[PDB]
């Protein structure tokens, strides 16, 4: 549901 | 034995990064023997690496039917399914190599990988020492369980596992293997800057290993705008148009572009997940083109020269959805990192990185492989003031006056107000309170009771609880409220009578040393607390067992859930101050609190991520929130929580700066970053080569 900055 | 030596020297061409070679040799080994379980295997693995992963899984298929019991074909499926989405077929074939085999070690770290993933970190931890138990040098699940512990903040053994992190790549770089430290998570370790950097470059390396079965020449590049008509024709790259913190920031940036002198051409790397975010880039960027659809790099790599684009603008660096193989085969005279990834490529593909003296001075420029490129300002923005303008302005109600503890916005919060009796306007420009009073009271039951709305004088009064109830694209931040919003201190149990330092991040932000400088800060103020988010919830016991060590209460740190992105901003509000993270800043996040007012303490640290909140509140043009160590942060928080006249005096400036600014003033940052695109172009059109500019 958060949408982030990922690997 | 002829088929052996030729699979062995197919193994030994992959590991070099000659996959085309491999891949013939494999196939070479299956003429001579077709029955040769471990070449179907490998064949599959690196058809799979190429991207052909029908083909791949049927090669894995005919190597589990030659060799029942064959648990590494297993494992190596299950991998395949994995990028194919089928997370279902990736833990069945998991399952199904760990029962073959009980103590195969990489099946384990594979089965631990889809378990960080889905969101099972106690799970993940365990399968990750299961594998180290199994095989006690394996630098992928020792690196790999190191950010699961991060990740919860278990910091266990912190010293000696980041001395072990340092020395398992320290091992790896002088071996030329791929490094077991994400470049991404390379920032929150104590490596060197030539590791940080390193890592980078070998992470690159593997785009430009992929795209040489292609064979594509050079591409020939424009040396003038004649084509263009005078314009410059600017490629960004994402795979983020869509609900991500990168659309976030800049979605008004493409539609803002001046098109007398610039072309504007947006690559999406994902399809549409039906969001504002991408209707928007769609709608207002001169030209979209979805790259999604065509996934062999070389004829997408085609597309961005036949469009001509003169600067293409890397979005992603090494996040989810990359696809850096489009930048390795140049297919434009200058290609620039921008805003989504606060690291260095280290690629020699990439020729600029486009930054700030606040965030990187010109002594550091060997962190990065890319010439500097400075923006006059921070190369930080956000699209808050589009996104969020019900928080341009707010009021209070006067329970007991205080900005933070009963607070509404609203579009028509002006006229709501004027429909009341007795108003108070405070100059700080103004913040109406309302005094305690029927109508007053009436919103403070709507609270106390978690009820959904109310209507007082014809006007909508919404609970900042329920707006997913109310309008979930308002929730999100794809439209604005059209209601107006109460927010306050008792919906997140948070003190009435006490300061309240927040910090927003995800909880891996956070390491031994940044604990302790807020314990120190909270033991100086009394009755304060530090409000926290459950990002990771099993972060929280971690968190609040180490603060006990350090003799805090438990009662001094306050959790609550992650909110929707619209909540999530103005419940900042509500808040003193912000204790940002040293070890990684808030980008994104440290936007969303200025945003909302709060003034935010910094310690810039050398790395580009620790030095993004410091380069904000430059540009914000508060210059006493950065701090130069640990003692001047503490010093600073302090000063905050116990002297209120200075607390409200720098209130006041970061309430109004956000305005006044250019923090937040998407035209005049777009303005800056076109002559900064000119300055790019020019000099090479005149036959130089990227050098650095300020
Ligand atoms: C590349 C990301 C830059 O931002 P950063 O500060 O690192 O933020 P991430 O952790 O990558 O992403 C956080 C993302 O989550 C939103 N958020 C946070 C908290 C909350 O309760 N609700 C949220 O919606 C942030 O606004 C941000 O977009
Ligand atoms: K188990």
């Amino acid at each position: 549901v958060t949408p982030v900055c990922t690997a | 034995t002829h088929a052996d030596s030729l699979n062995n020297l197919a193994n030994i061409k992959r590991e070099q990064g000659n996959i085309e070679e491999a891949v013939r040799l494999y196939r070479k080994a299956l003429e001579v023997f077709p029955e040769f379980a471990a070449a179907h295997s490998n064949l599959a693995s690196v058809l799979q690496q190429q991207g052909k992963l029908q083909e791949a899984l049927m090669h894995y298929k005919e190597a589990i039917r030659i060799s029942p019991t064959f648990a590494d074909a297993y494992s190596n499926m299950g991998n395949t399914l994995k990028e194919m989405q089928d997370v279902q077929g990736a833990l069945q074939c998991y399952t199904r190599a760990i029962q073959i085999n009980p103590a195969f070690a990489d099946a384990h770290s594979n089965l631990a990988s889809i378990h960080k993933d889905s969101g099972n970190i106690p799970e993940a931890i365990a399968s990750y020492r299961t594998a180290l138990k199994l095989k006690p040098d394996f630098p992928d699940a020792y690196c790999n369980l190191a950010h699961c512990l991060q990740i919860v903040c278990d910091w266990t053994d912190y010293d000696e596992r980041m001395k072990k992190l340092v020395s398992i790549v320290a091992d790896q770089l002088e071996k030329n293997r791929l490094p077991s430290v994400h470049p991404h998570h390379s920032m929150l370790y104590p490596l060197s800057h030539g590791f940080r950097k390193a890592i980078a470059e070998r992470h690159g390396n593997l785009c430009l290993d992929k795209i040489n079965v292609l064979h594509k020449p050079p591409y020939e590049h424009p040396k003038d705008l004649k084509l263009s008509d005078g314009r410059l024709r600017v490629g960004y790259v994402s795979s983020d148009f869509g609900n991500h913190p990168t659309s976030h920031l800049m979605q008004s940036i493409p539609g803002m572009h001046n098109p007398d002198k610039f072309e504007v051409f947006c690559y999406a790397l994902s399809p549409d997940d039906g969001t504002n975010f991408r209707v928007k880039v769609m709608a207002e960027a001169n030209h979209f083109i979805d790259l999604s659809q065509i996934p062999c790099n070389g004829k997408a790599a085609d597309r961005i020269h036949q469009d001509g684009i003169h600067i293409l603008v890397n979005m992603n660096g090494y996040t989810k959805g990359a696809r850096n193989e489009l930048f390795a085969l140049r297919p434009a005279p200058i290609q620039a990192m921008w805003l989504g990834y606060p690291g260095t490529s280290g690629a020699l593909f990439m020729d600029y990185i486009i930054t700030d003296q606040e965030t990187s001075p010109a002594e550091v420029a060997e962190q990065y492989s890319e010439k500097l490129a400075y923006m006059p300002h921070t190369f930080f923005i956000g699209d808050h003031a589009n996104m969020f303008p019900h928080l341009k302005k707010k009021a209070v109600i006067d329970f007991k006056i205080y900005d933070n503890r009963i607070v509404l916005n609203g579009i028509d919060l002006k006229a709501f107000l004027d429909s009341l009796p007795d108003v108070k306007i405070v100059k700080m420009l103004n913040m109406p309170v309302i005094p305690m009073n029927t109508i007053a009271e009436a919103v403070i039951e709507m609270i106390n009771r978690g009820q959904i709305q109310i209507t007082i004088n014809g006007f909508s009064i919404s609970n900042g609880l329920a707006t997913t109830q109310i309008n979930n694209k308002a929730a999100t931040g794809e439209e604005v409220p059209r209601t107006i919003i109460v927010t306050t201190r008792s919906q997140y149990g948070l003190p009435e009578d006490a300061i309240v330092y927040c910090n927003f991040n995800q909880l891996y932000k956070i390491d031994p040393s940044t604990l302790q400088m807020w314990a120190n800060i909270l033991k100086r103020v009394p009755n304060s607390v530090l409000w926290l988010l459950r990002f990771p919830a099993v972060g929280e016991p971690n968190i609040q067992q180490y603060a006990q060590n350090m003799g805090l209460p438990q009662n001094r740190i306050i959790f609550s859930p992650v909110a929707p992105k619209e909540e999530h901003v103005r419940r900042g509000q509500l808040a003193d101050v912000c204790l940002d993270t040293p070890l990684c800043n808030g980008h994104t996040t440290g936007m969303d609190v200025l945003w909302a007012g709060t003034p935010m303490v910094t310690m810039p640290g050398e790395t580009l991520a620790s030095r993004v909140a410091a380069s904000q509140l430059t540009c914000l043009g508060c210059l006493e929130l950065i701090a130069k160590n640990r003692q001047e942060y503490e010093d600073i928080a302090v000063k905050l929580g116990t002297d209120l006249e200075y607390l409200k005096k720098v209130r006041g400036k970061v309430w109004k700066q956000r305005i006044s600014s250019p923090l937040f003033n998407t035209k005049q940052y777009t303005m800056e970053l076109e002559r900064l695109y000119l300055q790019m172009w020019e000099h090479y059109a005149a036959g130089n080569k990227p050098d650095h500019m300020i």
